[PDB]
């Protein structure tokens, strides 16, 4: 509603919700952000004139992941404060339920981009708080709708997880999960575990064992393996029965049609590691 | 602390 309008980029996109840019900005159906610094403006010739000045053809920050034409810049709210303010009132412009735009000093914002000859320009982000008594793996996460449903939610949903598993923790999503969100996330788990099970034939698995190798929350595996029909009780717990054609067919689509945007674990450019 | 999407 308000604003209902941005141009971003070599597009102009219609926002869903409302988001809490400036009172001069506010009342403005249509903005226009630097696709660079994120920077909001009132006009088409602003926009002209900042994008002369204007330094940065990447995030303010350093790359922590490239492979191919794809990068992922780790920006942190208490060092590119301004950006992430800007980043946040973007994204509030697609997710109905983000509350924090301000106060951005306790999160990491991971930026991912498509980059070419003219930049590294900006696709999505999931940010996550430094320190999350309740674990959360992902506070909030977005994909512009021009970029939705080419694989890069997975990859930053996949990239959530290679990080809380590597701190040796398992995590979850922040709720609540949009209906998009819903939809996305449990795809991933379902892709994860019919993969997981797949390449651990010889092991009778446990939710437990399932939660320890892919950084998954047991409660999230419980409700997969639910969505699966492979869970069974009989008397103490929930014992996993495997439906070997549905581990079977999905690893056969899966090697026809490939994943072309993935994470690559050799590609990070600094990995969490549980200190000593 | 509170996360972005913490109720307000
Ligand atoms: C709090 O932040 C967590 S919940 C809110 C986060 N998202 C949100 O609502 C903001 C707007 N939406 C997005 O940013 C975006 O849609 C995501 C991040 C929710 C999902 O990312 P992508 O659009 O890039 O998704 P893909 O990685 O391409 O898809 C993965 C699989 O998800 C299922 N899916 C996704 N969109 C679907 C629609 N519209 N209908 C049905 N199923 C959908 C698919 O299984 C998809 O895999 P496919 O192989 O089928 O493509
Ligand atoms: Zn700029």
């Amino acid at each position: 509603r308000c604003p209902s309008v941005i141009e971003f980029g070599k597009y102009e996109i219609h926002t869903w919700y409302s988001s809490p840019y400036p009172q001069e900005y506010s009342r403005l159906p249509k903005l226009y952000l630097c696709e660079f610094c994120l920077k909001y403006m009132k006009s088409r010739t602003i926009l002209q004139q900042h994008m002369k000045k204007c330094g940065w053809f990447h995030p303010p920050a350093n790359e922590i992941y490239r492979k191919n034409n794809i990068s992922v810049f780790e920006v942190d709210g208490n060092v590119s404060t301004i950006y992430c303010q800007n980043l946040c009132l973007l994204a509030k412009l697609f997710l109905d339920h983000k509350t924090l735009y301000y106060d951005v000093e306790p999160f990491l914002f991971y930026v991912l981009t498509q980059n070419d000859v003219k930049g590294c320009h900006l696709v999505g982000y999931f940010s996550k708080e430094k320190h999350c008594q309740q674990k959360y793996n992902v506070s909030c996460i977005m994909i512009l709708p021009q970029y939705q449903r080419k694989g890069y939610g997975r990859f930053l949903i996949d990239f959530s997880y290679l990080l809380s598993k590597r701190e040796g923790q398992a995590g979850s999503p922040e709720k609540p999960l949009s209906d998009l969100g819903r939809l996305s996330y449990m795809a991933y788990w379902k892709s994860v575990i019919l993969e997981c099970l797949y390449h651990q034939n010889d092991k009778q698995i446990s939710i437990k064992k399932l939660s320890k190798l892919t950084g998954i929350c047991p409660q999230d595996i419980t409700s997969t393996l639910h969505h699966l029909r492979m869970l069974d009780f009989r008397s103490d717990q929930f014992v996993i029965i495997r439906r070997e054609k549905l581990i079977q067919d999905h690893m056969a689509k899966l090697q026809l049609n490939l994943r072309p945007v993935d994470v690559d674990p050799e590609c990070l450019r600094w990995t969490p590691v549980i200190v000593s | 602390s509170t996360g972005g999407k913490a109720p307000r």
